[PDB]
């Protein structure tokens, strides 16, 4: 459960991510295809070499989905109402992985945004990237 | 892996007790009904729509007992899973694209499949043995996976 | 979420269990134990030994608030307050071990309701112990 | 563990830079602050209440630099992290009583820590690199529990 402050700190660093938000969420699939290799099993089809456009294009899909749940955090469910479908009945990713983009999300976030990246607010993210996780993979069964 | 000879002959004694191609079906089937997401690898193979239609399809049965065949042959040589299974492993990350998670999956159900089917001789002690042979099983499955 | 049809299969499932909840709840602790080593670093105060009177009291433990959940399986949060005040700010189980034990239960189950543990029920309970531990762990932080 | 030359070459490197007791001090403290659980083994500690507190306590920083110097011991034997964790296994186990799940969560704490620290320079292969040293020490850590 995100608490108020929770939510003031996740609203306040995503606010400075701003316009990088779709090369971070470039980033972070690539930090997780070279940290995780298993994760790279759901993507067969894509060209996963370094400064790929699918994987840019990917990553600024998963960064404007982040950038809607920021915006609607009292209202995740509904928000990302349409991707928890998506990845239920689709495309079907074992929850374990989820787990794994947002640790390399919050790596991302750690190495760009340096005085930002408190010990509170690096908490709070750790929430809301679980929360996130939690909402997307809430139609699974 | 490293077992115990009570826990090795503890394994080996329960096992020549399985029907291999039905214990197979149960626990590939039991797999796709619990988690559902498992289904993604299988489209080709017909009606998954309720746990009664997943049961009794006949692909479904098949594989399952290719599956348990292959574990099978690899309790004959618990001194090197990595070796036995390391032709499958690639196969299962090249071209079938697995994500070894699902091999942790079907170990729990198996395990459960066998504790159903086996009711108060499978002790304890019993699924102790068979928790590290199956968690063996799916660490040599995913060795070869880059 | 739990379905209707989740709820009357655990609700039919434990009531076949009845009587004997507390005997399965200390053979669950005992699978768990010999299965998962690494969870017996929560109990370096208890004699761990087959039979042991307090992994059987504390088994009767389990089982009863697992008795009320099912009661009270539209109002878990609730139901389970107290238990997951405890568990949060007291006991601080990594929350990676309620997954043990919900597996060990799944398995004590199996071995002892030959009749009742169809593939739909094994389901549905799986469920069902996901979401007490979920919300065992609800305020974890 | 197993890491190729160059996956070697970018821990050592990036591991000269580190001040040890600075880096130590606030992967503990921040393991303590995002996952409060893991407070469960210091409450010996003093004033844990609030991040400021943690941050600052000064066992804190102390315990930080115990285990974060063990760790750099550790990274001169990358071959061997078995053989020269085995008697802090043991303690951790027998002793301590910590479940091995903590030093994942501390690896990657520290892997966040490092990144916050290093900025660019810690890029995507050098993070490969170490999230394969951090598991392979919270592995060898957990190699002698019962
Ligand atoms: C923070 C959690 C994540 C978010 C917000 C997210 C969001 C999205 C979005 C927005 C799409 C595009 C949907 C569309 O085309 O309309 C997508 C697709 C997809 N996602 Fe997720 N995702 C997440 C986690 C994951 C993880 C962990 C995996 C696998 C390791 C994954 C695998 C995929 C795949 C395979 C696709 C399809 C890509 C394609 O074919 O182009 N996702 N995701
Ligand atoms: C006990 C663990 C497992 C073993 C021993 C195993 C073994 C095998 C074997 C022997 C084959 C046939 C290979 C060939 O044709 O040359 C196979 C194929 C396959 N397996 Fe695995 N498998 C295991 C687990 C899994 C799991 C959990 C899944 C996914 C849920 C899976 C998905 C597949 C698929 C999709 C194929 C291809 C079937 C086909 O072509 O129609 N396997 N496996
Ligand atoms: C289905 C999930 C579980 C349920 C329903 C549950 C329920 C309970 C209950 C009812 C108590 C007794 C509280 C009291 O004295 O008032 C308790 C205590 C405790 N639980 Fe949990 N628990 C669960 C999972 C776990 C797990 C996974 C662990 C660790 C592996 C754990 C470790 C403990 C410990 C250490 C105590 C204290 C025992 C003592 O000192 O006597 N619990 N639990
Ligand atoms: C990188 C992983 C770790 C290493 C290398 C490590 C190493 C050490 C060392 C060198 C000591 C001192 C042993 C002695 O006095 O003989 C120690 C003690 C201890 N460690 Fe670990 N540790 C690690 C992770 C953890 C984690 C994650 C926790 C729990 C959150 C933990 C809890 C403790 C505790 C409670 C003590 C006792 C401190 C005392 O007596 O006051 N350690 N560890």
């Amino acid at each position: 459960m995100l608490s108020p402050a929770d939510k003031t700190n996740v609203k306040a660093a995503w606010g400075k991510v701003g316009a990088h938000a779709g090369e971070y969420g470039a980033e972070a699939l690539e930090r997780m295809f070279l940290s995780f290799p298993w994760t790279k099993t759901y993507f067969p089809h894509f060209d996963l070499s370094h400064g790929s456009a699918q994987v840019k294009g990917h990553g600024k899909k998963v960064a404007d989905a982040l950038t809607n749940a920021v915006a609607h955090v009292d209202d995740m469910p509904n928000a990302l109402s349409a991707l928890s479908d998506l990845h239920a009945h689709k495309l079907r990713v074992d929850p374990v992985n989820f787990k794994l983009l947002s640790h390399c999300l919050l790596v991302t976030l750690a190495a760009h945004l340096p005085a930002e990246f408190t010990p509170a607010v690096h908490a709070s993210l750790d929430k809301f990237l679980a929360s996130v996780s939690t909402v997307l993979t809430s139609k699974y069964r | 892996m490293h077992l115990t000879p009570e826990e090795k002959s503890a394994v080996t004694a329960l096992w020549g007790k399985v029907n291999v191609d039905e214990v197979g079906g149960e626990a590939l089937g039991r797999l796709l009904v619990v988690y559902p997401w498992t289904q993604r690898f299988f489209e080709s193979f017909g009606d998954l729509s309720t746990p009664d239609a997943v049961m009794g399809n006949p692909k479904v049965k098949a594989h399952g007992k290719k599956v348990l065949g292959a574990f099978s042959d690899g309790l004959a040589h618990l001194d090197n899973l990595k070796g036995t299974f390391a032709t499958l492993s690639e196969l299962h990350c090249d071209k079938l694209h697995v994500d070894p998670e699902n091999f942790r999956l079907l170990g729990n159900v198996l395990v459960c499949v066998l504790a159903h089917h086996f009711g108060k001789e499978f002790t304890p002690p019993v699924q102790a043995a068979y928790q590290k042979v199956v968690a063996g099983v799916a660490n040599a499955l995913a060795h070869k996976y880059h």
